[PDB]
């Protein structure tokens, strides 16, 4: 699933996130956040992700699963 | 929880079907639907004729209750076995199938009001091949065996569906003799119907209830109508009262 | 379902490889009782208990060697 | 603790079923109901008519007794082998059942008075088959094993129930002949007619 | 010799349940019919297994989304000797299904 | 330490039950209560009396 | 085939309701012996 | 819950394999026991002990062999 | 208190499921030997000599067989 | 595609080397139930019945020689 | 409090993990001692018998492992 | 008081398990070795004498298992 | 995310080797289960147990040599 | 096409070494039940019947003794 | 060249120490099986298959002796 | 090339020390599986399949001596 | 049939087929018109990837 | 469940916390 997915997709590598493709002292400290720091674990009773992080990457990584669940389609077969 | 089962069918087997066969001269034998020349020679032919219709009609309606507290298990079984008077007392024997039925729950209360339970129940009979004359089987009904693991909150009081089953079934079939059996004349002497319908409902349905207070009247109250009742009260003997009153009010 | 092993099936092949027989010695019994000097009535009865002697003999051989089947094939398992 | 059944009960038995065979000049041979001619060919047509009805009812109250201390556990179990007289003294035979019934608790106090104990009971006999004779059923009545395994607190000197079953069952049949069962004269002399009712309460 | 048959059946289970929990449930009982026979007496009989187990979730548009794994029939039973025996009782495959469906 | 059991009971066991076979002409067979015609033809019906 | 439906009240009537509509019609209720009565009426309406 | 193991589980499911065979084999000895010369009675025990005997011997054998599956295991681990 | 087994409770139940065929073998031996020659007696005797020789074989058998049952899972203890 | 090891390989030579003997017994035992004393009968279904009973005793004979070679090896490994 | 150390709570979670193994070892004793001749009760016992040797094994072994994992670190202090 | 290991006290149960189990296969024999003719006799002893085979044989094998469960722990101290 | 180190990735390709051993151990059980007394099915289930003894103790014993493989070069670091 | 082991190319030696001995059998039994008091017929019937008893009991001993001498072999597999 | 082992030697020196046994069993099966009622060729028969059958029971138990000297030296190499 | 040490050849050394092993092994089994009731078939069999056991018990002790060879001097390297 | 599908950009489906069909083996149904009355056929077992 | 979920969430990790979306020096 999901919670395995983008969880060792973020292994190792100390380093910061840029931008998904389908002030300046305070904002770069908040910028020196690991990739690895992510801890993401499952929660199925409702569905859910439970996520954590900094100010920006809980907000990162909701555009990347928004565009990774689409609506699978139904095939018949005779 | 309750325990309800509705039965109902019917059956009905009417018609005949020949056979033998007849020798002509010893020099031809003809037989007809597989008669065996090599077992009878001079034996003319047999028939076999069936007519019987019956109605079968069941109701069984059953409740285990029990009660336990908020948060912790409670298991419940039982299982009693039930005869039924086979004709005979000198060329005598019996016949007798169990019934078990189990109930175990591990609840929790709500914020609205509404009661949580887990519920798993199994129900029905053992698989005994007995009862070997026609209303012997008709004289113990089956049910199946059952398995449920669901949990289900319902408002305080009311009741819940928890989950059932029913079946319809027909069979249909005319068995006859091609060429003699269309005539309009004795058509019908060589006709074989047995048409078969049947249907059967069954479902379980739940409801509990909070109690808090205790019961009015006492239980000591309760069974001293019972024997003084059924006539089996035995406080009056004076070798017995010894006893009873040495333990009865303390 | 009342369950059948394959030695109850083995003997039920006999069971139902015969309609009636349980009832043919029986009914042969009481007309043999009821006048035991009729020579059609000896004879039917001969035939029926000598066939129903290699009846029994039969089956529980069968089962006697499928028993030793089964019990040797368990011992070589560990 | 009270234990209390209440058993009734009735059953009734009433009709024939027909059979046999006819055989014509040794030219026709007419056989009802699975009569098969290679084993009869002069025995003709028979009949079996049942007619019998009875009732049912039975009763037993049992209570067990004992003190404890506050905390500490207690046990308590039981087993009575009951009899029943077969009729005969020298055609001699017995039939007889045992009756376990266990408990085991625990309690304790509260503050208000009430009295908390956890309770694990078993009651009944053993799914014994055996009573060959007709009455000897009827002689022994049987009670289903149980099992409750449930905390409770009770104010002081009343009673609580604890748990409890009861049944209720129907079943009617009527086997007929189709085209005779109907005639308006003595069509009922080809039925076979059996209801069935019981019912049975059991609680602790 | 000349017949026609024909033969139906038709079972509904139902149940409900809670969002993202599972659900068993299985159910055989065993259907006898009248041989016909009192003293000369025998008996044939089927059984008619059913077992269901669900795990549903719900959407955002308001689908409902089912994880189905089924089961069915009877079991190989040889038995039923005589003719209308067999179509006393009807008989149905073994089965079983795998899917998922919203 | 006291034991002391008291027992006590009484039991009855009255009425019959009747059973039988009668034949007519070799062409009728009438059973009561499950006395089969294959065994016996003319043992007339008996009954059986507990007091 | 298959159809769910979401389910969201309670049961009208009530169970009890309807098992005795069952039973007064199917002829077993047993709510008339005078002797059964007491302890049947002591479980049922609390 | 009574705990029950892997052990029990595989034993366990010869006990459900089988719905009332404990049963069977003492309701065939009770009308056994009363008329221990009928031969239907007789045929019918002795296939329903003859598979008892296979189902002991199926059952303690298995057993045996997990658990000696499993000490070969345990002792690899330090 | 006399101890008593499983064995010696399957034992037990072939001496209580007859009732007295203990004694019915001594009586009808009594009677054979004060006047051998009435055929009444003689064919009588025959049948429950037959059923008592008949019981001594079916009972010996059946411990002989649930020894080995057994024998067999206390083998498997090691 | 069920898969299958060496010691299933071994095993199924046994089963393709018969061609439909496991039918053949069932065959030869259906026609003898339904009269059991013909003697034309009787020699077919003791030849081929004690033919199935030596195949499946060099059957299971043949795999346990080959665990106790495996065995052995295995543990000559640490 | 009893204290426990953390090769406590390894040998903690055997100890946690089955509910009332030493008691049902226990209580299967004591019914095989009342009548030691039953398959039925002997069955239950090999199993639960064979469960209590696998639980001490893997026990005993895996605070055996952590042990000289700590003895191997320890020495590296000085 | 004898002092009882708890190898001692699973080997007590048997002997304290059976009440007079070697009362009476003592007075079994010596009442068969005055006429050991008598079938009542006879299948009495048979019967006990597989009670006391299978006593010894449940008993001594028992106790061995334990042995060899305390025997590998003890081991793993050092 | 189960990390995988070279002795998971070992022990992976035994379960990987088999394609449905797994699966084909559990079907024979439940088919054994249904009826234990056929020695076709006796016969195939003795391979399949005796394909998945061979299983484990190649898996587990081939990771137990690997396993003191590298201890002996890390002790030779320092 | 029906398969032949070695005890059915045993048994069919016994099928060739006579031409019609099954055959010859079934046209005395015709002419005797035409006619059952011809003496020309009953000397005729006498010899037939009693060459194929002993052409039965001949070759079932046979195939009994290369049972017992195959498995006699098998056995001393492992 | 047909390699021959020393348990293959042993078990050559059967074949070479009897002439004809081979021939001398097949013979006097097919001068059996033409004329099965002949005394001087039943004792023949009885003679030639009786020492047959203790030559490979002759030959089958020493293989196995020299078998059970071999597995227990190898053991002791290591 | 496939390179080959000196514990590659020692044990080469017994493949090479048989002429057509795996072959005579296969086409004594195959003629087995053709006719699995010949005692010519089955001695010639059981001589095959008792040296095939010693073979690879006598070959993989070897190599397993000469593994504990050089780890006993290797680790007294250094 | 055991299958496991797939989509594509044009409109294809690709699906992983494995199907058997067939009955045993079995010698049976021994008079003449009886195997004339139920048709047999081979066993089969396909393996294929297909859009 | 709960005591699970948001326990393993926070392992380790020695840092404050800021704001859940769906004196100074002192303070």
């Amino acid at each position: 699933g999901i919670a395995t997915a983008i969880e060792r997709l973020l292994q190792g590598e100390e380093q910061p996130l840029g931008n998904i493709v389908s002030m300046s002292l305070q904002e770069a400290l908040k910028q020196n956040a690991a990739a690895g720091n992510i801890k993401i674990v499952a929660y199925p009773d409702t569905n859910s992700l439970l996520v954590k992080g900094t100010a920006e990457q809980v907000h990162f990584i909701e555009m990347l699963v928004k565009a990774l669940d689409v609506a699978k389609r139904h095939v018949e077969l005779s | 929880l309750w325990i309800v089962d509705l039965n109902k069918s019917d059956l009905e087997r009417l018609g005949t079907s020949w056979s033998g066969s007849i020798t002509i001269g010893d020099k031809l034998g003809v037989s007809l639907n597989q008669s065996s020349i090599s077992t009878l020679d001079g034996s003319r032919f047999i028939a076999a004729v069936n007519a019987l219709e019956e109605k079968k009609q069941a109701t069984v309606v059953s409740r285990p209750v029990l009660l336990t507290q908020e948060n912790v298990p409670a298991i419940f079984d039982n299982n009693r076995t039930f005869y039924t008077k086979l004709i005979g007392e000198r060329n005598v024997a019996l016949e007798h199938v169990t019934y078990g039925t189990m109930i175990r729950v591990l609840p929790r209360f709500s914020a609205d009001g509404q009661i949580e339970m887990s519920l798993d129940i199994e129900d029905g009979n053992d698989k005994t091949p007995q009862s070997d004359t026609t209303t012997s089987v008709d004289a113990l009904p089956e049910v199946g065996r059952t398995l449920i693991s669901t949990i289900a909150r319902v408002p305080h009081g009311k009741s819940l569906l928890v989950g059932g089953y029913t079946r319809d079934a027909n069979t249909d079939t005319v068995q006859s003799i091609p060429f003699l059996g269309k005539l309009p004349l004795i058509g019908s002497l060589f006709r074989y119907s047995s048409k078969n319908k049947s249907n059967v409902v069954r479902v379980f349905m739940i409801e509990p209830k909070e109690i808090v207070d205790p019961l009015t009247p006492d239980a000591s109250e309760s069974v001293n109508n019972i024997l003084k009742q059924s006539g089996a009260w035995s406080g009056d003997d004076k070798l017995q009262k010894w006893v009873r009153v040495y333990l009865d009010r303390g | 379902t009342p369950w059948s092993g394959y030695l109850d099936d083995v003997s039920a092949k006999f069971d139902t490889g015969v309609d009636n027989l349980q009832t043919q010695v029986t009914e042969a019994l009481d007309k043999l009782a009821a006048k035991p000097s009729d020579p059609a009535l000896l004879a039917a009865y001969q035939s029926k208990l000598s066939e129903y002697n290699l009846y029994r003999n039969a089956q529980s051989n069968t089962v006697k060697v499928f028993k030793d089947i089964d019990a040797a094939i368990i011992q070589n398992f560990r």
